[PDB]
């Protein structure tokens, strides 16, 4: 297993692929055919189906959503390469599980759920325009025009500070359009009000739809969102690498359930 | 001499520059004209009668006699104009211990619609109708602030939280520039009857300085010669507005002639 | 000193496309386009994307993929192509304007993946900023070493030189700008939004800012619908970024023969039947208005408004109205809003709104400071959005004085010239207007003149072609029948409607009928003259008198009723019915 997890790549894949084929209300194969017809490369799944089929896999899913989901896609794509083995798709199928652990007491959420999937009912309040976030930054020396690229430099970008051809001083400046970007939509959502017992201070959270699943919820819509709880440091200053001991937290959405 | 690679570059060369300056300095006395009156010497006396520091030069005279200087003049507006201004100042101080030169009789007259980016940063003449004017504004000054605790300079700030590090310090002026150290702004449009059918009349702005302070009134038709060129404006970084630096202004008497 | 061989290869093949590819005749069309481009105020060269795909499919696909990367090379190849061909002025900017791209995307489809690559899109303009010169090739010089840092291209922000051109000096912070030497180009910011057709119901459109340059600067105007070819691009803003679509070419958003050929056989047969169908007049009104009882003259007038007469431009350049303006004054309830809603629901280009609308646009174009930039922007109102369309305005009695005068200017002129704060512009708006109002004191006093019944100014009364009065009759039979219609609608949740012609078939017929331009037969001319003699002889007493404006509405109505049957000439049948509608519309003072 990968370190720190009870997760085997092959065994979990076969268990998931078994769940896709073998199931009782087999619908996953039917919507796969619908996906093969339509071409929509996503497979939204009620996680409680996996719980009923395999509580351990469901438990394994909740513990390691980020680790386990790529295996789930791998299992589904091979199934798509089995049934309708030849086809055309701009990208292969994906999976967006949901409705797993109704920890709808958003005002009661602990750091124990960090990096574990959770589903919550609430009303989106505010949104924003899609943020094109760099993933590979094209660069080129000012002096001799020596082009180059830096690819996924851990969020920040590493300034070359020296050319590659002439090897002059800091001359490799980023090229915006030539660089590679991905869409990222920020959303702020409030706790569902009727679910709050006291409601003395309604709880609010942030969301991030990355590269896809963007603008699918307009403001004010009461939906059940399922995604990966996340916490990240905050630099005390952008200039300095020091960070706070506290950790601002957000959700990277995996699935939206309109309601 | 002439026949370089670019006229702006060629006049920028010191050799041809001082050659042209001496040739125009020669022209500031030798141009006695067919009348044989030392026309420049008359104007120097006339200007020094009241110290008006503004000479009227016919482009025909430069084209006829100097030719090369006049031909480079639209291609080298600022450079040759300062060559004329410095030459005239020397003659004024010699004869009558700054002097500005205004070029007139430009062969080609244009319309506001007619002018385009091809004529950008060039002297050109046109006839329009003044739509509005203002006062002689004191000064336009652009300020750029070196950041407090980072290697950054903030952009120009027109006058009349560093984006790199967000330093809250007061910052230090890395560089400052002043332009139009005393100036009146006006607007001119296409004259009535010259409108291109249902098109709205075009409009342009003319900036005038002590060379042409308050030379007109709003609502008048005038023939103006000036440098159709780009410049900043009072507004992240300040916008670049294309204007006509008024070099020579002529009225249109009676509005119909 | 680094060359992109893909760009060199693309430039060469594109230059080959300019100087070898040719029309069906076998002549280099682009030489002729370049020959026309030598004129002043002519720098953008049109290019057909399908043509260069035929010349080299790889070249078109590579250009499509790397459009922003290769585009400067295209301009450079255009410069080489055009400079030697003729006595072009030595250095004026030149641009390549693309077209013939099938990949027309919705605004929802734009992504980071689409940055740089070319694409076509279509939307509706919202607000247009003033034109502004923008530096493209910055020319700088360090203050210390005084070496000219030449041609530092700025990525749409105040990007100073990174370091001195002199390797010895590293001042790094005091690069003074050369005003004249720096290259410039005029850019205009414009906001566009999703068209209503693409827009899902109740969904907020994806607003998009775009940049317009060269001839594209003034190509489109505020509030109009247009198609744009170009590419999306990030722009840094206060490592933040935001997207803007730079459109190289701007085109409008989409003849009887071409329509009928493009029209499918079944659609052609139905429309052909519909044109042949006599009594389509009443049948269409019944189908268009299922949940309506009586008041068919209103249904008649609206249908004529939907068709509208042929516009005419005189030899003096004076435009003459093709569409019309119709108003309704009715007691409380009485389906006026229902009339407008059905019209808006059926018709694309039909926009609903209210005179109580407190928008800063005021239903029309407005000049307003940018919320962020603080510059004034010509923000289009819903009337401008309905250009060559219809506006279903509610609360027309309760309009504002500012809207009232501006609207009066618009219908009088068919255009609006807006000028304030130095900014000035004019916009065409040939839009049918459906005014909905209620009588003063709620109920219509038929014993009092229409001027007493409504607050609208006389010029508003004059410029409106028709006025329909709705009154709450005590007649129980109408009251019973309306209740029967309503309750059947509610009880028979669907199927209560009786659409003898489907709304798409109705719309298709109107589109094809709109392709026609019916003319006035000399028979109809004297017939129209004879009708107005009766109207003039009638001389009201009418709530309003009879000027030439009544005749102008009559001829426009007759053209519409000629358009109803798709006949290329007007007949007396159209005229007499038009006289019947207007003459019946004249409500005499019942004192
Ligand atoms: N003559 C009529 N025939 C059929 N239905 C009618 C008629 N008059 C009114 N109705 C019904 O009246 C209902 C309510 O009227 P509605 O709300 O449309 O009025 P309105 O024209 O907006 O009124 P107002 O603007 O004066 O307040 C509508 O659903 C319509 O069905
Ligand atoms: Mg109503
Ligand atoms: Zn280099
Ligand atoms: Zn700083
Ligand atoms: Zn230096």
């Amino acid at each position: 297993v990968i370190w720190g997890t009870d997760v085997n790549v092959a065994a979990c894949k076969e268990n998931f692929q078994r769940f896709l084929q073998r199931f009782i209300d087999p619908l996953y194969m039917q919507r796969l055919g619908e996906i093969n017809v339509i071409g929509e490369p996503f497979l939204n799944v009620n996680c409680e189906h996996i719980k009923s089929f395999d509580k351990n896999l469901y438990r394994q899913l909740i513990s390691y959503p980020q680790e386990v989901i790529p295996t789930f896609d791998m299992a589904v794509n091979e199934i798509f390469f089995d049934r309708y083995p030849d086809s055309i798709l701009e990208h292969q199928i994906q999976v967006r599980p949901f409705n797993a652990l109704k920890t709808k007491n958003m005002r009661n959420l602990n750091p124990e759920d960090i990096d574990q999937l959770i589903t919550i009912s609430g009303m989106v309040i505010r949104t924003s325009q899609l943020i094109p976030e760099m993933q590979e930054a094209f660069f080129q020396c000012q002096v001799c025009a020596h082009t180059t690229r830096v690819e996924m430099d851990r969020g920040r970008i590493a300034e070359p500070s020296v050319c590659g051809r002439c090897h002059t001083t800091h001359s490799m400046a980023l090229i915006h359009n030539r660089s590679l970007f991905s869409d990222k939509q920020m959303i702020k959502l409030q706790e569902s009000p009727e679910d709050m017992p006291a409601g003395q201070t309604p709880h609010t959270v942030i969301l991030f739809a990355h590269n896809d699943l963007v603008d699918k919820v307009q403001p004010g819509d009461r939906v059940n969102v399922t995604g990966i709880y996340r916490a990240v440091p905050i630099r005390v200053n952008p200039r300095v690498s020091n960070v706070k001991s506290v950790y601002k937290t957000h959700i990277d959405v995996i699935h939206y359930r309109k309601t | 001499d002439l026949k370089g690679h670019s006229v702006r570059e060629w006049v920028s060369m010191a050799g041809p520059r001082l050659e042209i300056h001496h040739r125009f300095k020669n022209f500031l006395r030798t141009h006695v004209d067919s009348h044989g009156h030392n026309v420049f010497k008359e104007r120097i006396s006339d200007m020094c009668k009241e110290n008006r520091e503004s000479l009227v030069v016919n482009y025909e005279d430069l084209a006829a006699r100097e030719h090369v200087l006049a031909y480079f003049l639209p291609e080298a507006p600022a450079e040759l104009l300062q060559i004329f201004d410095e030459a005239a100042l020397e003659v004024v101080l010699a004869m009558y211990p700054h002097i500005h030169v205004r070029i007139s009789h430009l062969p080609l007259v244009e319309e506001l619609r007619s002018l385009r980016q091809l004529h950008l940063n060039q002297l050109i003449r046109t006839s329009g109708v003044v739509t509005s004017c203002t006062g002689v504004l004191p000064q336009l000054s652009m300020v750029k602030y070196n950041c407090n605790k980072c290697n950054f300079v903030l952009g120009p700030f027109c006058q009349s939280s560093c984006p790199e590090c967000q330093s809250a310090g007061p910052f230090e002026v890395n560089m400052e520039e002043t332009i139009y150290q005393n100036y009146q702004r006006i607007r001119i449009q296409e004259s009535p009857g010259k409108v291109a059918a249902g098109r709205l009349p075009r409009s342009k702005d003319a900036i005038l300085l002590a060379d042409l302070v308050d030379s007109c009134k709003p609502g008048d038709e005038i023939e103006l010669t000036g440098i159709y060129h780009n410049n900043y404006d009072g507004s992240g970084f300040p916008v670049f507005a294309t204007v006509i630096l008024a070099n020579h202004v002529a009225k249109k008497d009676n509005k119909v002639a | 000193e680094v060359r992109d061989e893909v760009a060199e290869k693309c430039q060469k093949l594109f230059l080959d496309f300019l100087e070898e590819f040719q029309s069906s005749d076998g002549e280099i069309k682009y030489l002729q386009l370049a020959e026309e481009l030598i004129r002043p105020e002519r720098n953008t060269l049109v290019v057909s994307f399908v043509d260069l795909e035929q010349f080299n499919q790889q070249l078109s696909t590579t250009i499509q993929e790397e459009f922003y990367r290769v585009y400067p090379y295209l301009c450079r190849a255009l410069k080489t192509f055009v400079k030697d061909r003729k006595e072009i002025p030595l250095a004026k900017d030149f641009y390549v304007a693309f077209q013939d791209l099938p990949t027309r995307h919705k605004i929802r489809e734009l992504t980071s993946s689409r940055i740089g690559l070319l694409t076509r899109i279509s939307g509706q303009v919202v607000r247009t900023h003033p034109v502004h010169p923008e530096l493209v090739s910055g020319t700088f010089l360090c203050l210390d070493c005084q070496t000219v840092i030449r041609d530092v291209e700025q990525q749409f922000k105040y990007t100073q030189p990174n370091i001195c051109r002199n390797p010895v000096c590293a001042n790094r912070r005091r690069f003074l700008l050369d005003t004249n030497k720096s290259r410039f180009v005029d850019f205009q910011k414009v906001r566009i939004q999703e068209t209503q057709a693409e827009l899902p119901r109740g969904s907020i459109p994806r607003s998009l800012e775009v940049i317009l340059r060269a001839e594209a600067v003034e190509s489109a105007q505020a509030g109009d619908k247009c198609d744009f070819t170009g590419t999306l691009i990030v722009v840094p803003d206060v490592l933040s970024y935001r997207l803007v679509f730079l459109a190289c070419c701007v085109a409008p958003t989409n003849t009887a023969e071409s329509i009928k050929n493009q029209m499918t056989v079944k659609e052609w047969e139905k429309v052909f039947e519909m044109s042949q169908d006599k009594n389509l007049y009443h049948n269409l009104c019944t189908s268009l208005f299922p949940t309506i009882h009586g008041n068919d003259e209103v249904k008649r007038g609206v249908l004529l408004m939907l068709f509208g007469g042929v516009p005419k431009t005189t030899g003096e350049g004076t435009s003459l109205r093709g569409d019309i303006n119709v108003c309704i004054v009715g007691d409380p309830s009485t389906a006026k809003s229902q009339f407008l809603k059905h019209v808006e629901e059926f018709s694309p280009r039909a926009v609903y709104t209210s005179g109580k609308a407190s928008s800063a646009a005021g239903l029309t174009a407005a000049v307003v400071r940018d919320e962020e930039s603080h510059e004034f922007v010509i923000e289009a109102g819903a009337l401008m959005l309905a250009d060559n369309g219809v506006c279903c305005i509610d609360e027309f009695d309760k309009m504002d004085v500012r809207d009232q005068v501006a609207i009066h200017e618009a219908m009088e002129q068919q255009t609006i010239s807006i000028t304030k704060a130095g900014v000035k512009a004019t916009l065409n708006a040939r839009t049918s207007i459906l005014a909905a109002a209620n009588p003063i004191s709620g109920h219509y006093d038929r014993s009092k003149s229409l001027k007493q019944n409504i607050n609208l100014s006389a010029p508003i009364m004059s410029r409106f072609d028709l006025f329909f009065i709705l009154v709450d009759e005590c007649n129980e039979v109408t009251d019973y029948a309306i209740a029967r219609r309503i309750v059947d609608l509610h009880s028979r949740i669907e199927e209560s409607i009786d659409r003898v012609y489907s709304l798409d078939d109705i719309r298709r017929y109107l589109l094809f009928a709109r392709q026609f331009k019916p003319k006035i037969s000399k028979e109809s001319e004297d017939f129209i003259v004879e009708q107005y003699k009766h109207l003039r002889q009638r001389d009201g007493k009418s709530s309003w008198r009879i000027t030439v404006r009544q005749l102008e509405s009559m001829i426009r109505l007759s053209e519409a009723m000629a358009r109803m049957h798709c006949c290329d000439e007007v007949q007396p049948k159209h005229v007499k019915e038009a006289f019947r509608l207007l003459n019946k519309s004249i409500i005499r003072v019942e004192t």
